[PDB]
RNA sequence: CCGGCGCGCG
């Protein structure tokens, strides 16, 4: 995932957005009214996955965890359909939402009004949220298996005694 | 006569559905083991396919989770026994095969009616005893299909159960020649010579 | 994940001189215990002695636990999980590699027998009791830190 | 209401005469154990199971040496766990085993010695 | 010949069968035989190391490192295949074992008679066991064989008395080592001078003697050391270790033991089970302290077959060892050896399936003691 | 339970009676058998009760020690309150006998009030049946609250806490997780309730040899345990002196000293003394902190039973006493012959006593989790009473089934195990390795698939089947406190693969291992393989370094040389670094940098999963 | 307060006279240090010299032998107790 | 000797023995402290052996070999650190010297190790013998010895792949070393562990409680229910 | 694409008899 | 579509 974006399943994508795609199905004349939209929302039509796709573009959505100690445990998200029935969630943002994959939830909010939208969008989004507002450090840094990753890759040079076998008395790379 | 050779080094039958073959190819250049290698440990693991059944039916049976008087195993022990007959085909296309046998007695894998183009593995897979004369008569599905999927059988489609290689140098760096090894394990629908081929 | 570090049995690394720190220690609490049945200590001096050189001697392996790693195990699959700040602290691996020390009972006092064993080793039934305290003290102060 | 749990008898020495002197049918197998033996734990349960099987057609006795040291002392008793074989025709003549000997073995003596 | 020196085990081979037995005061429930297990961690005297057959010393010398061949006489039915097989797997040199077609394996016949108005048996035909003539021995083996062990079970049957005084013969003319390891059967325990007069020769045949501290108190006096254990001064102790009411571990001296010397022996072994090993030898006698842990494993403890691990760890060191025989120190250190593989032969259910191997018997001697002791 | 682990329904088993001895006889200052079935109670929602003579109806409690009211289990839990505060010697215990005994005192001043009790009292609870660990465990807790017992905010601070009078009685580890923490006891293995109402267990004496003692084990009530100085040691112990003066730890006068043997009275002996159901079932425990360790015995709590089950091939010995005191396998009642064996029943025959045992066939729990039995004997073979006849739902030969033994690696995989994620194959999919048949209830025609899609199987109330395969977001965990949710599921040629070619079906993180302090993982593991490859299976009782130093890392490390030299597969044991072995990347053939921990551990399902979780609403 | 420990294996060489005898809370005798004593251990290969701060405890005597690692200096509520 | 062993870095003591003093006299005991003496009798303390581990069994090989030498027959605490510190070394010289001889030898007479069943001649003059003779080159008759290969043998084999590298030092290694890891037998017999895997537990064994009886028929039993 | 068919071409190969 | 009691998860 990108750092401005999270996983949706389909079922609550699928409830939470429910208006817009029935404004999506009797827009484009595919639903004669609203009570036809809301029945071929209800059998799963293939064509109803295509309006909620088209009509999440652009419209952010609030994750929360439970215990929000600050205000960085909730944020905003841009969705995106993903399979199954979890949240996919970035793993630079569980520090600041102190979770871990381990049995987590998180609840869903939907914007519904364009000053609301604009406010989770320009506000709430995590790329302009990077530092913790206690002291200043930044909470979105790498940790754990990136932070091992990161100082195996960056650990030099075995020098020394740990390099020869015995008192020593290399490849030219032009780019 | 050719510079690169193949050759089987060994072939083994553990059981009727479990053979084994291992297979030499030298000299090979340095690095083209390793690509051949993957290539043909991904081959051999995704891209064979297999025949199985994939749909059984039954007369009088409520549900899948139900007993038949007169016959020792319940519907869901009689479809898992279903699953686990290996066959082997050619051709695609949905086939239908037939049970229809009277008891008592054990019904086998050679008691399965089959079309021309598909064969039995192993005779003597077990599906259910009878231990009276009760009359049973189960339409089966059969279709050829790779990887994995009237009542529906999940049908694992994948022929060869495991693969192996190894890398070793093939001795002075004239030209830093290799030597690779191949094993292969399949379940009887076809030889590990001919799943190599195949890959 | 190229890489791929990974933990066994043999990458939990105690220092090699905890064998004889522990026998040394070991040493000084039979004499004293002795001479205590002589009448030539009273229970306090005692009960001072068992808790104090058991409680150094666990503090100088935790402190010796580093360089022992950047020396002669840099690579250790321990010492690099912790050491780049990664997940894990000098105390937690003090835990596997180095010896538990000394817990306390509830009621403030601490307990006159040491764990002198780590995780790696195996808890004696008598040392895995006494570890018992303290994972009862953390999940209670757990419901009252939070509330 | 309760089924026992243990079919295997323990008779005295007296008992175990009387039963020997007395009319008998089926084959008599008369064990000789002690509670401290441990090879005795397994053919006690060897024995259970032997019972089992033998539904009425076998006789199966235990004698515990602790309370019948001389009577096992003159019924040529080397050691422990020992068994008697005694069949039901007082012409022929008993037979001692000596030992963990199989489940398949005191069968076989029941079915062809008895 | 190769090495380590091969060791020869003569008598009968059976599945478990402990020999010793006599009257305890302590029975637990009759049926119940969960209940049995705490004779087990609390046992009585004569049962705390049980000695076997000498087919499970021979299994477990060969456990222990060492070359071991059975001298005996099985039947050609399925139970004397199947022994003669469990003596192979276990490495036991089986060249010696002689087979009798006829024969049923571990089956005696006997006639029950009502003398005097008690039951009792006699035996009418011998098993193959006890059935072993002197020219069905293996000349190969007590040729090569160093050290010629058997137990005073053999004494039980005439036959087998004859074979084993002329294999006892032959193995003399080579330059064997008899080891008499006692096992008094339930028969030898009637009264101390037949048994006396019933052991006397091959007593006398014997370098190597072991007997238990009942079997020994026996032979001497029961009544007087059972007095002497019972004994408790009236008003103040003799000393201050004899205030702490200690278990009697009483050193028998070598006065005490001149009754049942004689001047082939060279070294007699008491144990008392594995706590403690009393040793006599022509120059010198001691006592070697050892311990014991079955609670430890309250659940698989047994301590049948542990009294054939000590003497297949003595016979084992004394092969590899001959200064044995000359040094105290020497064999009070290789005396812990035998001390450790009995431990250790208690903490599993069963005889033959608990014989500890070389290795771990080193390793729980190392652990025990302390290295100056090693 | 002088020499064996006694039953673990045996308390609630000895209360009934002794209620049924002298409690009804203490209170009236004559009962028939209920005419109703004990399945006729549960199957159409009666109350199992027997009559007295007509004063009322008096439940009757199971042979689990679970009763029947309207049709549901229940099971009446222990309390402690007041009889030093939090000493033990000053503490009772009340079991089932004192709280029928009670309501009988009340319901003579009798079938309405009884069934009042088992509906609103806070000590009767509904029987806790996702699997046959949940059913036992359950009747043994003991709780400080209820009537006449302090509340969570009345709770003192200084309770909560470990006692050293709770050593043999109270489990240490097991307690309530949340504000009701250190209220909610556990009972251990080897405890007993004694005739004042304290909590005994047993010791071994060791005493001085003029005396009988014909029987040396003897249960403590918390009252004389101050006073005998108990040694939890061994004697393989001697220097130069003698075996007497060797000192060991023992515990006197709530303290830990360190003297001589001849000091010491008696004897902590047994391995399970100290814990209960929950905390015997780990194996390797002692290598384990014991913060994890109570998270590990609520989580096997909640294990899935799978519709295949298999053993652990390293366990503690524990599982077939499980097995035996859950009354999910069939037990014989009668010595006989089998003659007839099928799904629906078993038929044995002995001593002219012919029976018939019906089976559960797909029944439903409490929890929605499936109940099934199996045969586990064949036409002519002889039966001894009390031996197993068949196996029930996660019971396999008379063991405790709760998991599945999985080819396991501890490496980080491209973030897809970051935290406590866990990365695994399409073959644990394909190959219903973590399949699960789950149940619900509702208040149609038989054999409908209904659209909580599933397959209609029982009308009466309908019953509708649903066969749960593993998915991404299900929970898996070890028995040792690593629980981890599934993110990722991969085809086995993307997995890493083996030495051997074999590719794993499980990825673990290894950062988990360090900060939560549990090596047990890592030994069990190593074993796990050794005895798939030796085809051996491992019981081991805890704390084996009581034998000697390393012992558990001596077991593992020469039952996996065994292994490997066995079989010929030298990455099986690597003498560089025992336990560890280069495997391969499946999508690029090269192998990982450094070794890999790997083995066949046993890993568990969980009920906490998506479908019971995922919400969404508009409005 | 922190331990002062023996850096090599060798032989304590201090004059006690600098020092006052006392009795630490262990029970065990020992040397007050008021003063910058200077301690010689004789090691192996070099003669070495440590240096003990005031207002610590001399746990060792002169002429001791000493292993390294091994502890020679210690610098630097009402509970009942019952017997 | 020294100065030059110990400037290159070839294997010598820490310590010159030439340049090496003893501690002189120490207090005996009668002129020391109750608390610095030396006890009469030496203490059990389950830490005096001293714990195996994998270095300890591979320095004892490389001092077989000659690779390394040590100050005495059984490896220190500091030279078991060292070698810890310093073990990748070695075992390239060990691959480095492997490689050499596969160059040496050549594929045939390197490759046989695992090949027991090839009992012709493997040698490169054989060889080239055998292809005047027959025709068929190094590589047919490289083929033709692999294929009398059992699969333990190819498995044993498999640690000169080139992307696993097994120490050579590890592949031969015998058992009676390799047991020294661990420190050979566990005191406690693994027999005691051991269980079928197809085992049915037996309840009436000597580690169950007895049969719970039925409560009804146990009520019934003890003539306290009537029918 | 000609080399990896290239690599994959032998194990089709054939011998004369 | 209302409240109590019990058991859990983070
Ligand atoms: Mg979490």
């Amino acid at each position: 995932l990108s750092l401005h974006r999270c996983g949706l399943p389909r079922e609550i994508a699928i409830e939470l957005f429910q208006t817009f795609v029935i404004r999506g199905l009797i827009r484009q004349h595919l639903a004669s009214n609203i009570g036809v939209a809301k029945s071929q929302i209800r059998e799963k039509k293939p064509i109803v996955w295509e309006i909620l796709q088209e009509v999440m573009q652009g419209h952010p959505v609030l994750l929360n965890r439970a215990p929000t100690l600050h205000r960085l445990g909730i944020q905003s998200f841009q969705p995106i359909l993903v399979e199954g029935r979890t949240i996919c969630l970035h793993p630079l943002v569980c520090k600041g939402f102190n979770a871990d994959f381990d049995g987590d939830q998180m609840a869903v909010h939907v914007p519904l009004s364009l000053e609301a939208q604009a406010e989770a969008r320009l506000l709430m989004f995590s790329h302009m949220n990077l530092l913790s507002p206690a002291i200043g450090d930044p909470i979105s840094v790498p940790t754990q298996d990136m932070l091992i990753g990161l100082y195996v890759l960056t650990s030099g040079t075995r020098r020394g005694i740990c390099a020869n076998r015995y008192n020593p008395c290399e490849p030219f790379f032009c780019n | 006569t050719r510079t690169l050779q193949w050759k089987c080094v060994e072939s083994r039958r553990d059981s009727k559905r479990l053979y084994y073959g291992r297979f030499i190819l030298s000299p090979l250049m340095k690095g083209q083991a390793d690509t051949i290698g993957i290539a043909m440990r991904r081959a051999l693991l995704g891209e064979i396919e297999g025949t199985c059944i994939t749909r059984a039916k039954f007369e009088n049976i409520p549900h899948d989770y139900s007993n038949i008087v007169g016959i020792q195993e319940s519907v869901h022990e009689i479809l898992m026994n279903l699953n686990e007959i290996v066959l082997k085909s050619n051709l695609y296309g949905t086939r239908n095969a037939l049970i229809c046998v009277q008891g008592p007695g054990y019904i086998t894998a050679r008691d399965i009616i089959l079309p021309p183009s598909v064969e039995i593995v192993d005779n003597t897979q077990h599906i259910a005893t009878l231990t009276e004369p009760i009359n049973l008569c189960i339409g089966l599905k059969i279709e050829r299909n790779r990887g994995y999927s009237s009542y529906p059988i999940d049908a694992v489609f994948m022929p060869v159960q495991n693969a192996n290689h190894s890398i070793h140098s093939y001795g002075n760096g004239n030209e830093k020649q290799e030597i690779l090894f191949i094993e292969i394990w399949t379940n009887g629908s076809l030889t590990p010579k001919e799943a190599l081929h195949e890959a | 994940t190229a890489t791929s570090i990974s933990l066994g049995i043999d990458d939990l690394l105690t220092i090699p001189s905890k064998g004889w720190l522990v026998q040394d220690a070991e040493q000084q609490s039979l004499i004293l215990e002795k001479h205590h049945h002589y009448g030539n200590v009273h229970a306090v001096e005692k009960l001072r002695q068992s808790i104090e050189i058991w409680y150094a001697t666990s503090e100088y392996l935790r402190q010796e636990m580093n360089p022992n790693f950047r020396m002669t195990d840099p690579f250790n699959p321990v010492h690099m999980m912790s050491f780049s700040g990664a997940r894990g602290n000098a105390s937690q691996v003090h835990q596997l590699v180095g010896m538990r020390g000394l817990m306390s009972d509830p009621q403030g006092q601490m307990i006159d027998l040491p764990i002198q064993s780590n995780l790696r080793e195996g808890l004696s039934l008598t040392e895995y009791i006494i570890s018992c305290y303290g994972a009862r003290k953390g999940v209670v102060d757990t419901a009252v830190r939070t509330s | 209401f309760v089924r026992e749990d243990y079919l295997v008898r323990k008779l005295s020495a007296q008992e175990l005469q009387d039963l020997v002197k007395g009319e008998r049918k089926v084959p008599l197998i008369v064990d000789f154990y002690a509670t401290w033996c441990g090879p005795c734990i397994l053919m006690a349960q060897e024995l259970e199971m032997l019972a089992v099987e033998y539904e009425s057609n076998a006789m199966i006795v235990k004698v515990d040496t602790d309370d019948e040291y001389e009577f096992a002392r003159d019924m040529q008793v080397r050691g422990l766990p020992t068994l008697f074989f005694i069949s039901p025709d007082p012409s022929k003549d008993a037979i001692r085993t000596e030992g963990l000997i199989p489940l398949q073995m005191m069968r076989d003596i029941i079915d062809n010695d008895m | 010949y190769d090495d380590p020196p091969l060791v020869c085990c003569f008598g009968a081979v059976q599945k478990e069968f402990v020999p010793v037995v006599r009257v305890h005061d302590n029975p637990m429930h009759p049926d119940i035989y969960s209940q049995w297990k705490m004779l087990q961690w609390d046992p009585p005297e004569f049962g705390r190391a049980p000695g076997g057959p000498p087919s499970n010393v021979a299994i477990s010398h060969v456990r222990l490192g060492g070359r071991a061949a059975f001298m005996g006489k099985v039947g050609g039915d399925d139970y004397g295949e199947e022994l003669v097989l469990m003596m192979n797997k276990e490495r036991v040199q089986t060249r010696g074992v002689k087979f009798d077609e006829g024969a049923s394996t571990a089956c005696t016949r006997v006639k029950i008679k009502f003398e005097d108005g008690k039951m009792k048996a006699e035996t009418v035909k011998e098993p193959p066991e006890d059935s072993l003539l002197a020219s069905e021995l293996n000349l190969a083996v007590l040729k090569e064989a160093r050290i010629f062990h058997f137990n005073s079970e053999v004494l039980t049957s005439p036959t087998m008395e004859s074979t084993l005084f002329k294999a006892i013969q032959w193995s003399k003319k080579f330059g064997g080592l008899i080891f008499f390891d006692l096992n008094l059967p339930l028969p030898l325990w009637r009264s101390r001078n037949e048994t006396r007069k019933l052991i006397k020769k091959s007593w006398d045949e014997a370098n190597i003697i072991e007997v238990s501290q009942q079997e020994l108190e026996f032979l001497l006096d029961e009544e007087y050391y059972e007095r002497r254990r019972n004994y408790t001064p009236q008003y103040f102790a003799e000393d201050f270790e004899q205030t702490k009411n200690r278990r009697d571990y009483y050193h028998y001296t070598p006065e005490e033991i001149k009754p049942l010397w004689h001047d082939d022996l060279k070294l007699l072994v008491v144990t008392d089970g594995t706590l403690r090993l009393h040793y006599y030898t022509p120059k010198f006698d001691g006592v070697v302290v050892g311990t014991e842990d079955v609670l430890i494993t309250p659940f698989t403890c047994d301590r049948t077959g542990s009294g054939d691990a000590v003497v297949a760890g003595i016979m084992r060191k004394l092969t590899t060892c001959p200064e044995m025989f000359e040094d105290q120190d020497v064999l009070e250190r290789q005396l812990r050896f035998a001390v450790a593989a009995g431990i250790i032969s208690q903490w599993t259910i069963g005889a033959v399936r608990g014989f500890p191997t070389e290795s771990a018997t080193q390793n729980l001697k190392e652990q025990v003691y302390v290295p100056s002791m090693w | 339970g002088t020499s064996t682990i006694p039953g673990f329904n045996q308390i609630q088993f000895e209360g009934f009676y002794r209620f049924i001895d002298q409690g009804l006889i203490e209170e009236l200052s004559q009962l028939v058998e209920p005419l109703i079935k004990e399945r006729d109670a549960v199957y159409e929602s009666l109350t199992y009760s027997s009559e007295l003579y007509f004063i009322g109806n008096i439940p009757l409690m199971n042979s689990l020690g679970t009763f029947i009211v309207n049709g549901i289990y229940r099971v009446v839990i222990n309390q402690i309150l007041q009889s030093d505060m939090n000493h033990l010697k000053n503490k009772r215990i009340r079991s089932v006998a004192d709280l029928l005994q009670d309501q009988l005192g009340l319901a003579l001043a009798l079938t309405t009030t009884y069934e009042s009790f088992f509906g609103l009292h806070p000590l009767s609870q509904v029987l806790d049946r996702t699997n046959p660990l949940t059913q036992i465990v359950h009747g043994r807790k003991l709780s400080y609250l209820g009537p006449g017992g302090l509340t969570g905010r009345t709770a003192n601070f200084r309770i909560r806490d470990i006692h050293p009078s709770h050593y043999g009685r109270i489990c240490p580890i097991d307690t309530s997780e949340g504000i009701n923490v250190g209220l909610i006891g556990s009972l251990s293995i080897h405890a007993r309730i004694g005739d004042w109402g304290s909590l005994e267990s047993p010791f071994y004496e060791l005493v001085e040899k003029s005396k009988k003692a014909q029987i040396r084990m003897l249960f403590l009530s918390p009252s004389q345990d101050e006073y005998y100085m108990i040694a939890a040691g061994n004697s393989l112990a001697l220097n130069r002196g003698i075996q007497e003066e060797q000192v060991v730890p023992a515990r006197y006068r709530q303290e830990f000293l360190t003297i001589a043997w001849e000091e010491v009275h008696l004897r902590s002996i047994f391995p399970f003394q100290y814990f209960s159901i929950g905390a015997s079932l780990i194996p390797f425990i002692e290598h384990n902190d014991a913060n994890r360790a109570l998270m590990s015995s609520n989580m096997q709590r909640q294990a899935v039973p799978l519709s295949r089950s298999e053993k652990c091939i390293v366990g503690t010995g524990l599982e077939r006493q499980v097995a035996l005191d859950s009354g999910v396998p069939a037990i014989a009642e009668h010595e006989g012959k089998i003659l007839y064996t099928d799904t629906e029943k078993i038929i044995l025959s002995g001593n002219e006593n012919t029976l018939s045992i019906p089976l559960i066939m797909y029944q439903r729990s409490n929890k929605n989790t499936c109940m099934h039995q199996k045969p586990q004997v064949r036409r002519g073979k002889c039966i001894k009473k009390g031996q197993i006849l068949a196996d029930g739902a996660a019971t396999v030969g008379g063991e405790l089934a709760l998991g599945k033994n999985v080819l396991v690696a501890y490496m980080p995989w491209e973030g897809y195990n970051f935290e406590d994620a866990v990365l695994i194959s399409e073959c644990l999919v394909y190959g219903d390795i973590y399949t699960s048949f789950h149940i619900r209830k509702y208040e149609v025609m038989l054999g409908s698939w209904v659209e909580g899609r599933g397959r209609v199987i029982d009308v009466r109330r309908v019953y509708i089947s649903q066969k749960r395969e593993i998915k991404v977001g299900d929970k898996v965990a070890g028995r040792h406190g690593n629980k981890g949710i599934i993110s990722k599921i991969l085809p086995r040629q993307d997995m890493p693969y083996l030495q051997d070619g074999r590719p794993v079906d499980m990825v673990f993180n290894p950062l988990g291992v360090p900060s939560r302090m549990n090596v047990g993982q890592i030994f069990e593991c190593s074993l796990g393989l050794a005895g798939s490859l030796l085809d051996r299976h491992y019981r081991i009782a805890p704390f084996d370094e009581r034998y000697e130093q390393e012992a558990s890392r001596k077991l593992v490390f020469s039952e996996l040389y065994e292994a490997s030299k066995q079989t010929a597969n030298p990455w099986v044991f690597e003498p560089e670094y025992p336990g560890k072995s280069r495997i391969f990347d499946g999508r690029t053939g090269d192998p990982f940098e450094q070794p890999v921990i790997i083995g066949k551990p046993y890993i568990l399902k969980l009920i906490h999963q998506v479908d019971d979780k995922i919400h969404g609403r508009s409005s | 307060a922190e331990h002062v420990r023996a850096p090599y294996n060798g032989k304590i060489k201090f004059n006690e006279d600098l020092v006052h005898p006392t009795r630490t809370r262990h029970g065990h005798p020992a040397f007050l240090c008021y003063i910058d004593l200077s301690v010689i251990i004789e090691s192996e290969d070099i003669i070495h010299s440590v240096t003990i701060p005031p207002k610590s405890f001399l746990l060792v005597q002169n002429d001791q032998y000493v292993e390294s690692e091994q502890v020679i200096a210690e610098i630097r509520e009402r509970v009942r107790k019952y017997i | 000797g020294f100065e030059l062993d110990k400037k290159l870095g070839r294997p010598h003591p820490f310590i010159d023995p030439t340049k090496k003093k003893q501690i002189e006299t120490t207090l005996t005991s009668d002129e020391s402290w109750w608390n610095w003496r030396k006890p009469e009798k030496e203490q059990w303390s389950r830490w005096q052996r001293r714990r195996p581990d994998v270095e300890t069994v591979f320095l004892k090989a490389m001092a077989e070999t000659g690779q390394v030498k040590l100050y005495g027959k059984e490896p220190t605490l500091t030279e078991t650190s060292l070698y810890r510190a310093r073990r990748h070394l070695f075992k390239e010289e060990r691959l480095q010297a492997e490689r050499e001889r596969l160059a040496k030898e050549g594929p045939m007479a390197f490759y046989s190790e695992w090949v027991k069943a090839w009992k012709r001649d493997t040698s490169r003059e054989a060889v080239q013998k055998h292809f005047e003779e027959t025709g068929e080159d190094e590589n047919t008759q490289l083929i033709e010895m692999f294929s009398h290969q059992t699969d333990r043998e190819y498995r044993i084999m498999m640690g000169t792949d080139v992307r696993i590298k097994r120490d050579p030092l590890a592949m031969r290694m015998k058992e009676d070393q390799i047991k020294q890891i661990w420190g050979g037998d566990p005191v406690y017999p693994t027999i005691n562990y051991i269980q079928a895997p197809d085992a049915v537990m037996d309840f009436r064994g000597p580690d169950f409680h007895e049969p719970t009886p039925n409560m009804l028929s146990y009520l019934k039993e003890n003539c306290k229910v009537i029918s | 694409s000609r080399n990896l068919i290239n690599l994959f071409i032998p194990f089709l190969h054939v011998e004369e008899e």
